[PDB]
């Protein structure tokens, strides 16, 4: 079976480089040409270039010519796309996938490997209680704000409260992640009983559990 | 540098016939430009469709086929899976260079459409002794999962220091998301009435809630 096995995400600052290596296994490496493709939020995708691991031949498209450079080894069946003077506009998530000639395209493809370029520092977040404003269910929430970088983990109650939380998406403010989670529970268990979440972020190693608690 | 178009997004149910275009800036597309579909699913995940224009990727279901529709390429998915619902992208081959096309969202309806729950909340007395305030305002259990957020301070449209997460999907497969509405503490205290309105496919859903 056909495979094509990437390097996990990189945090770089701007300025410096990295390299991304893309594993083949499952056929002849050096038979088949590697392309190696840009994925850009806004900016569809975009062709860097192509190197055939056999030959060492490369064909790079013009506007990389002095961002990228191909590599290969064929005693390790991988091949490497190395990006240099990285700036924000290189952050993305980059695939290499194989050419087939007589297929006319690009068959397998590797699973991407997400370039980051920034600058900014470790944030720890800010936690809040999000409670209604004073039916048969109650919703519950907590804010953690301001923080970076991703990811930070909220449960409730421990652990114990599982069923009717909703960990919603993070989203950017001013540079900084902002995420909040809900938790739905019966009328007749809160007040009456305490809920509380615990956040973590991992990143700054910051724990915080707030309760919960009516206006 | 030819430039490649797509539709931008596409609606279909399971069992139907959709039809995906590719169009050329350039001219018409022929059998010389190779031209190439790939498919991406959720977490990134590419997988080869098409190439030669109508040639299919070892793997790939027999539903997938490639054509040449008038003066452009397509990709026609006979019979479409739940599964089928992603971001599908066309290559064309032009001028020595591959150029790709800005790809098509498919959305495979696979569950009954809806409407959003809406809960909205105030800032907390914690953090607007920081002289900040976010008002959130959870989005739960819609679908498909596209939505547009406004927001309304008694009456009036506010967008400054709105932000609103794209769409994730719950564990029943609906969607979920979150607005947020961030204000300093002062701001806050110079208005009465906050409201969250959620517009999923044409209909509205609000909440709102006094400072007092």
């Amino acid at each position: 079976e056909v495979q094509l096995q990437q390097s996990g995400a990189e945090l770089m600052k701007p300025g410096a480089s990295v390299k991304i290596s893309c594993k083949a296994t499952g056929y002849t490496f050096s038979s088949y040409w590697i392309e190696w493709v840009k994925q850009r939020p806004g900016h569809g995708l975009e062709w860097i270039g192509e190197i055939l691991p056999g030959s060492g031949d490369t064909i790079f498209n013009e506007k990389f010519k002095g961002k990228a450079t191909f590599t290969a080894d064929t005693s390790s069946n991988t091949a490497y796309m190395q990006l240099s003077s990285l700036t924000s506009e290189d952050s993305a998530v980059y695939y290499c996938a194989r050419w087939v000639l007589d297929y006319y395209g690009m068959d397998y493809w590797g699973q991407g490997t997400s370039l980051t370029v920034s600058s900014a520092s470790t944030t720890p977040p800010s936690v809040y209680p999000l409670a209604p404003g004073g039916s048969a269910m109650v919703t519950l929430g907590c804010l953690v704000k301001g923080y970076f970088p991703e990811p930070v983990t909220v449960v409730w109650n421990k652990g114990s409260l599982s069923t009717g939380t909703h960990t919603f998406p993070a989203v950017l403010a001013a540079d900084l992640y902002t995420l909040s989670s809900s938790v739905t529970v019966s009328a007749s268990s809160w007040p009456g009983q305490s809920v509380t979440c615990n956040v973590a972020h991992p990143a700054s190693s910051t724990k915080v559990d707030k309760k919960i608690a009516p206006s | 540098d030819a430039v490649v178009t797509q539709e931008s997004a596409l609606t279909t149910s399971p069992g139907e016939t959709v039809t995906l275009t590719c169009r050329s800036s350039t001219g018409a597309v022929t059998t010389s430009n190779y031209a190439n579909w790939v498919q991406e699913k959720p977490d990134h995940l590419f997988t080869g469709l098409i190439g030669g224009t109508n040639n299919r990727a070892p793997g790939v279901p027999a539903r997938f086929s490639g054509s040449l529709i008038g003066d452009k390429a397509a990709l026609t998915i006979t019979g479409a899976q739940t599964e089928d619902e992603a971001i599908y992208f066309c290559a064309l081959w032009s001028n020595n260079k591959l150029v790709f096309g800005g790809g098509t969202k498919l959305t495979v309806l696979g569950q009954p459409k809806s409407s959003p729950t809406v809960t909205l909340f105030p800032p907390s007395s914690e953090e607007l002794s920081t002289a900040k305030a976010t008002l959130v305002c959870t989005i739960t259990d819609f679908y498909p999962g596209v939505v547009t957020v406004d927001w309304k301070v008694d009456g009036t449209p506010v967008t400054a220091g709105m932000e609103t997460t794209q769409p994730s999907k719950q564990s029943n497969n609906k969607y979920m998301a979150s607005s947020y509405l961030t204000l300093t503490a002062r701001a806050w205290e110079r208005h009465s009435s906050y409201s969250c309105q959620v517009t999923h496919e044409g209909h509205s859903s609000n909440k709102t809630l006094s400072r007092a």
